[PDB]
């Protein structure tokens, strides 16, 4: 999946070349970013449950119809709420994976690829998940490089959804 | 394509000379500006869908003839192609901002675009208007002072505006 | 495929491969990369000597005189391609090599073998090769500017399912090539419209425990059996035997007249 | 303008040893190329060098893809 | 050319994708390395003439036959020495270009591609230029990141020649 | 556009064949269906305004939040209601086109292709259009072959949306 | 490609209008005349080889310079190409008759055919003469009253003649 | 492609006549010179690298602007391309000498070369001068009486000179 | 394998819950049908040899290429194998009827049969034809109203027909 190190190696291999100073600079950028990414993943992991619950409630607040219309795709009952919380937890966990990996590769491999026809087949509105990601952006409480990288992943997911 | 370093490298190799001290110092000021360049690129990328969709909505509110039946933005296929074109132009503008050179925007995006749009009957003037709307949204997103280390970003904003106007001029 | 099946099947690199497109106003290194990719994929990943390179064809590609599809056609029609894939190969092996190199897939039907065989017999090697490059499949998948790439491991439109399985018979791994005269592995599978189990990457290995012999090596013998003893219950049979009993299994398979289709290390 | 050496192939015939330049316009998204893996980059005048023996195929391709053959020039 | 920014944009464009955190990290590594590359290029430029003469003289010392064997490919006469010094100056100038660009792009674009056809055609031995580049790598007198990048480019040229 | 006549000619042309008896049977089936398709279109266009208004009203009734939520994608104001009525009218008109043509060709050419990017880009839920198409199914009053063909087109749109 | 129905459909979509009652009734009269159109297509494709061969033989009889050595129809390869073009024009005319629209003929057969013949030295005027000979043979075949339910087929014959004159004017 | 036999075959077939006695006697005279033609082809082939390299070195000795930085022969890739082109022209000249006809050299290498070189920014005059140097080296090598049966090779040398003239005039 | 009871039991255990009232009543309905089920098994078993032999004779009469020399049913060994295969299909169909579930017929007889027939060159379509002949004979045996307690056996006959059609589909 898409990370600076693996793509540097794949691009070099497709060109039949050794790793040169370009790939070394790529690794240096990965090292510069990696500690902030790791501490962002730790901060999101520790506050994961609160973030997921608050994001689900924010989605319910901005889309109240999801809480009282009956149907498989809605969260009116406990089964729908469990599915919704599980989906938002999926989003948050994959975002932490991206922060660990240093690229959107975890999001692409695990969530982004094929998300649209899933959302279509099960009649799941992407605006719900966009609102969940906006809550995660506004409530993760990160700063500096950790915030910047994490927000890049969150709004990468938002852009893919919208 | 070239970036900011390879442009002067290619010019120097054609002249057959070592980069002068002045050119090296200019490339050092570019290195100093590199952090703000990365921030601009990141800010435009993070709001790309919003920029494209809002600019398209504005471009169809005024100039409604595009979305009327028989218009060039009518039918889902043509509407999707128009949205994709705006996204492509924005993406290549971000590429040009990232590299610091407009060569990627010319060679890969704007080359043959006017002849393309003419051969399809696409109203290139309307595309230029949409590019201006994307430009204004992108510039006010880049110049957003909250959530970022304060600093003067006038030079990078001028460069981004130049890339956007260059795309608009190419399509017009 | 996704990672979990990709590592098992040894097709991770194919899945993560990105199609290479020669855009307008391409630089020298981009043309170099396109030429290298075409040589790698059309010539089936052989170590290409500099004396076997198509200097004029790649010059025409460089000066934008011809397209990627034209350069692919020139490499495919070249005497190097003929030497290593046509002049010492049977026709069925040759056309499956053409399907792998030019369309990036395994043959789907025996009718596709009947085609390109009659086509060869009427119009020569050049017409037979041009059939693939001028086909609708090449046009919709690669066009004039995308280097052909292997597609058999991914779901294609207008594809038969067997192709995926048959893909593992023509793609033997990333560090493999189509260099060595050889017979097609798909002859009986294509003729009788069947499928063979995929034994690729780590799928072929099986549990050993204490049942494997002295050297802890099991072998899978896929055979076709009939009644010549005990009752045969299936025409296809698989035998897992240790190395120390391999000769004994071969001889008892031999004296019953059963034909061995494949033997692999498990 | 080069290419003849590699485009014509090895028929050796005088009839195949002719190449022609096709000028094509209006290559857009049609229902015929909905499942095309690659994307169309230009719809203006593109020039395709076609040997004689493939002139039947290419124009059909062009005619199948909605392209308009505006001119054909001897090479 | 093989530079980190152009390579990042090329791999993003090949996938039709916006620049993500991976490409931003590539740019961060480029920024970390770029100033050191710029002082490396300045130091090589300031000492270019002496380095070129010393490398040419080193080649003449290790291969004395070139000093006194008649032939167009040898430096027996003044014209051969002028050609040799011009070639070594080409090598040093393109290495400075690589330091400025942050990758082996200038060496591939201007010197590496087609060098062996030239050497075979004009019957010039690559060992001469390999020892000359070795002299440059031994006597340029850089330190740290600048020395490592310059040595990477000189070793890239040496490996291509051998 | 996909229709029995054009499809028969395209299939014959891809094989370089004259129109055989198979193509004639295709044309015979087209003739057997065409009158009922034409009257289906005639009945749908005579009652088009009431069908479009009732479909819009049904969408508003099933999804009341589109009537009171402020947003560009919602029909809270008059602009959103006009856009919704215009979209439903587009669906009805293209369905009548399909009935006239005898195939899903107008839907594929004009509406189906690219509708995913539109619904995602402008944050329009396909479930709204599914309800509008269901209202058109339940209130078009067609019978026999005209019903069967019109409902085939309407379910084609629904299946494409879901 | 467009058939008789989709042509009206495309014009209506371009205008954003439902088909009017008059257009629906016109397409109803078109359906009412469909059996004759099918039978004319069947009659031409049933006698295609005879039509092509007789037209070519008459063409070489009245234009002997085509078949003289050095002529464009001389040698077996060029003769086969000539008969092949004859057959291709006839087949695409049958396609146009079948669909009821000329889109297949203009888009797939006559698209670039004139400058094809120009760039090859093919005497397109003689191609048009051969197409007229095919036209008269095919119109005589379609209008043959033997072994068929009798009715007036003047309209479909005029349409077929128009397709043939289209092809002949394109190649001339 | 044409050789010395198939060329006159093509004119006779176009005129639809058998080859006359004069044409057959001329071809017999050509056959009697075949050994000298094979010797000339062999000598140029056996000295191809030397001819190309010596001619290229002389072409860069005079006209120094080609190899100065910014010149067309500057950088390794462009020098390799120049050397390649000289060798390609020589190879097709040998092909023309072997076949006895200039069709291979014109159709595969010369026709369209002046336009390609203009659209690349390749100096046609300088490459024509290189072709002249290859001409002079090859003609000296062919006209070397040592180690070969003595005879009159004036006709084959004149033919080779004509082929070299063709490539110099066509590239400038 | 499974019978009618254990299939429902396995589904309930995977779902980890007691059988509902509806499932218990459905199994009670199966129990009420049991006497007719035993009747059908007994009737087919009692006429097995006649069913197999008559179906084989009919099959060889309508497919003489099976028994011609070189045919897959030619020679005594292959004829004995063909008769054995027909008997096996009938026996496992009776097993499936007796159990009330198709698991025995699928798991022990039909799974892999197609690949066996393809691998040894046995024509599966002809085996399917023999299976239809056995089907029609057996269903006539089951529905015979003589010497039995009259009642409606349509459900069990439909189940037996389904087993027979599963066999005929599995072979070809
Ligand atoms: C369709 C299958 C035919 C049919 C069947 C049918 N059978 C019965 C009832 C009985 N059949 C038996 C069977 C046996 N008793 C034995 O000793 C043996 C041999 C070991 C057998 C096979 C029994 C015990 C009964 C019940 C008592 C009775 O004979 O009436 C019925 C009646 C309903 C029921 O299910 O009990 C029916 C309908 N009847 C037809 O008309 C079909 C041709
Ligand atoms: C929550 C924001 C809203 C909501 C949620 C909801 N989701 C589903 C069903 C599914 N969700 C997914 C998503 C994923 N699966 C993955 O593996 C990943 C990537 C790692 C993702 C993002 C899928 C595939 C489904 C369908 C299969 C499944 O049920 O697991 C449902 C149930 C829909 C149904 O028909 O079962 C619901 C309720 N519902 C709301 O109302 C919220 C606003
Ligand atoms: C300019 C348009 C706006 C602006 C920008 C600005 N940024 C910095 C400094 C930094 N920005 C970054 C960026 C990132 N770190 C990450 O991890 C990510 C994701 C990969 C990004 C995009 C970094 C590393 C720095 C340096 C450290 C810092 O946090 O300051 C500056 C300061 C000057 C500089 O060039 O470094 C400025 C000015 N500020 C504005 O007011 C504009 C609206
Ligand atoms: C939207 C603001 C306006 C508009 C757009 C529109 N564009 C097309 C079609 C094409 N656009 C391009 C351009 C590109 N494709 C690329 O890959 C790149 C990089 C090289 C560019 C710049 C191309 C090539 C096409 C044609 C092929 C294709 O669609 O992929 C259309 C569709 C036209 C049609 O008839 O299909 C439209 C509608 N239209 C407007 O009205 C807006 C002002
Ligand atoms: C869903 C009910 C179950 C499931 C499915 C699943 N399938 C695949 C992958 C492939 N499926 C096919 C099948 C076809 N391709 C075709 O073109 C056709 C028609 C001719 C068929 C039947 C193929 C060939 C593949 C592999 C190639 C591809 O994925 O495109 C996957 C993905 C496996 C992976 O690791 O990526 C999955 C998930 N999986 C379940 O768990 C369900 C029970
Ligand atoms: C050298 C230490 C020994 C040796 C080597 C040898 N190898 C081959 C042929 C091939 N080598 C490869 C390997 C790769 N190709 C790749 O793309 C990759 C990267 C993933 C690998 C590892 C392949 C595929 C071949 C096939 C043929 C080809 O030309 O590519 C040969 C050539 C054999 C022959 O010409 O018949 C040789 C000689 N031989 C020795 O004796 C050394 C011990
Ligand atoms: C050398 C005497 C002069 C010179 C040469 C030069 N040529 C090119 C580039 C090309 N030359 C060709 C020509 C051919 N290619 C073939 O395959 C054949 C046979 C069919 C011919 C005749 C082509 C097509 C090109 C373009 C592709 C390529 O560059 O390889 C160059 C390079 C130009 C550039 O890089 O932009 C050069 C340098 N240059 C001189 O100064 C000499 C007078
Ligand atoms: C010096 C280490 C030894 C040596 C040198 C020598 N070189 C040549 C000739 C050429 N050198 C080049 C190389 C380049 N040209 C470029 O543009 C670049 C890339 C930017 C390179 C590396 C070339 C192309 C030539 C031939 C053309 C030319 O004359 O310029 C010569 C002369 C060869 C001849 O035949 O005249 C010599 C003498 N000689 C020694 O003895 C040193 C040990
Ligand atoms: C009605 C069911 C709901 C609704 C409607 C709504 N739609 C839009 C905007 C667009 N609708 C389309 C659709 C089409 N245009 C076509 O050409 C065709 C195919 C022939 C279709 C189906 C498009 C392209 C747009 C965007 C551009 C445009 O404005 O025309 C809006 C406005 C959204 C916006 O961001 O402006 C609305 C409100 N919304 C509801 O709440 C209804 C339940
Ligand atoms: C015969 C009445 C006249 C004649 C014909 C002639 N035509 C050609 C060559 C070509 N004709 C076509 C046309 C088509 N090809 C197609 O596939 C289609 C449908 C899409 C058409 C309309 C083409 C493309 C060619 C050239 C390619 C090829 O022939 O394969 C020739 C041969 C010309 C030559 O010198 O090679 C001839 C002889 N010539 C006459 O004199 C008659 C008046
Ligand atoms: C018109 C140029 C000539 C003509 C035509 C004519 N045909 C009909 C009617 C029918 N013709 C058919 C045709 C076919 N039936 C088949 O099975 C096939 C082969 C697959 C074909 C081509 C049919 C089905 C009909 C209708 C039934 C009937 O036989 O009457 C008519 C009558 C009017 C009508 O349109 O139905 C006419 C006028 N008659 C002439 O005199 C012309 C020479
Ligand atoms: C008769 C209708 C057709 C026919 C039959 C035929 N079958 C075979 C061979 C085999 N049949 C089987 C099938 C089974 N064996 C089992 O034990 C089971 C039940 C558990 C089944 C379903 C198998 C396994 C074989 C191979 C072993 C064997 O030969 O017994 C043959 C022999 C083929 C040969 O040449 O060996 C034949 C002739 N042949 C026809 O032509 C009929 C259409």
């Amino acid at each position: 999946m898409k990370t600076p190190l693996t793509e540097a190696v794949s691009t070099a291999d497709s060109q039949g070349r050794f790793l040169s100073s370009t790939e070394l600079q790529i690794a240096f950028g990965r090292l510069r970013q990696a500690n902030a990414g790791l501490q962002a993943a730790k901060a999101l992991t520790d506050n994961a449950q609160s973030l997921v619950n608050g994001a689900a409630q924010a989605v319910y607040n901005k889309f109240p119809y999801t809480t009282q219309t009956q149907g498989n795709n809605f969260a009116a009952d406990q089964r729908g709420k469990d599915k919704c919380a599980r989906d938002i937890g999926y989003y948050l966990r994959i975002v932490t994976y991206c922060l660990v990996a240093g690229g959107t590769g975890p999001l692409d491999e695990y969530l982004i690829a094929g998300i649209d026809e899933i959302n279509r087949t099960f009649d799941l509105s992407p605006s719900w998940y966009v609102e969940a990601l906006k809550y995660i952006k506004a409530n993760h409480g990160l700063s500096g490089d950790a915030r910047d990288e994490a927000n890049s992943y969150l709004d990468y997911a938002i852009n893919a959804l919208s | 394509m070239f970036d900011v370093f390879t442009r002067v490298v290619s010019q120097a190799d054609a002249r057959g000379e070592y980069l002068s001290g002045s050119q090296l110092d200019a490339l050092s000021a570019t290195v100093a500006e590199g952090n703000k360049r990365i921030d601009s690129v990141n800010r435009i990328t993070g709001n790309a869908s919003a920029i494209v969709s809002n600019a398209a909505r504005a471009l169809f509110a005024e100039q409604p003839q595009l979305i009327q039946p028989g218009g060039n933005a009518y039918t889902s296929r043509r509407m999707a192609a128009c949205l994709r074109d705006m996204e492509i132009i924005l993406r290549y503008v971000t590429y040009a901002t990232f590299t610091g050179d407009a060569s990627v925007l010319e060679d890969r995006c704007l080359n043959g675009l006017r002849e393309t749009y003419v051969a399809l009957g696409v109203p290139g003037a309307s595309v230029a208007a949409g590019v201006q709307k994307m430009k204004e949204a992108a510039l006010d997103i880049v110049n957003d002072p909250n959530g970022i280390t304060r600093g003067d970003c006038s030079a990078i904003v001028a460069e981004i505006a130049g890339y956007f106007d260059r795309a608009a001029a190419a399509v017009a | 495929t996704s990672l979990v099946s990709a590592q098992r099947l040894g097709i991770v690199a194919v899945d993560e491969a990105i199609p290479l497109e020669l855009r307008s106003r391409s630089t020298e290194e981009e043309v170099d990369a396109v030429i290298l990719a075409v040589y790698r994929q059309v010539l089936g990943n052989d170590h290409l000597m500099s004396q076997e390179r198509l200097t004029s064809a790649e010059s025409l590609l460089r000066g934008r005189e011809i397209s990627v599809r034209d350069f692919v056609r020139a490499v495919a029609l070249s005497e190097v391609y003929r030497q290593k894939f046509f002049h010492s190969n049977p026709q069925n092996r040759f056309i499956e090599l053409n399907y792998k190199h030019l369309l990036g897939r395994a043959p789907y039907d025996q009718s596709e073998i009947a085609f390109h065989t009659d086509l060869y017999h009427q119009g020569g090697y050049e017409a037979e090769i041009n059939s693939y490059i001028d086909s609708v499949e090449y046009t919709e998948n690669f066009g004039d500017w995308v280097v052909p790439y292997f597609r058999g491991f991914a779901t294609q439109r207008n594809q038969k399912t067997v192709g995926f399985s048959r893909s593992f018979q023509v793609y033997r791994g990333y560090a493999t090539s189509d260099r060595s005269g050889s017979r097609s592995r798909l002859t009986r599978e294509l003729a009788r419209n069947t499928a063979s189990p995929v034994y690729a990457g780590s799928t072929a290995e099986s549990l050993r425990g204490t049942s494997a012999g002295s050297r802890n090596q099991m072998y899978r013998l896929q055979v076709i059996q009939g009644a010549a003893g005990t009752r045969v219950r299936r025409g296809k049979a698989e035998y897992l035997v240790s190395y120390d009993n391999l000769s004994a299994k071969l001889q008892q398979i031999n004296r019953q007249g059963d034909t061995v289709t494949m033997i692999s290390l498990a | 303008m080069l290419g003849q050496s590699s485009l014509v192939g090895y028929s050796n015939t005088q009839a195949a040893n002719r190449v022609f330049v096709y000028e094509v316009s209006g290559l857009r998204q049609t229902d015929a190329n909905e499942n095309s893996a690659h994307d169309i980059r230009r719809s203006g005048s593109v020039f395709i060098k076609v040997p004689y023996a493939r002139m039947n195929d290419e124009m059909r391709r062009i005619s199948r893809l909605g392209g308009t053959i505006v001119n054909i020039r001897p090479y």
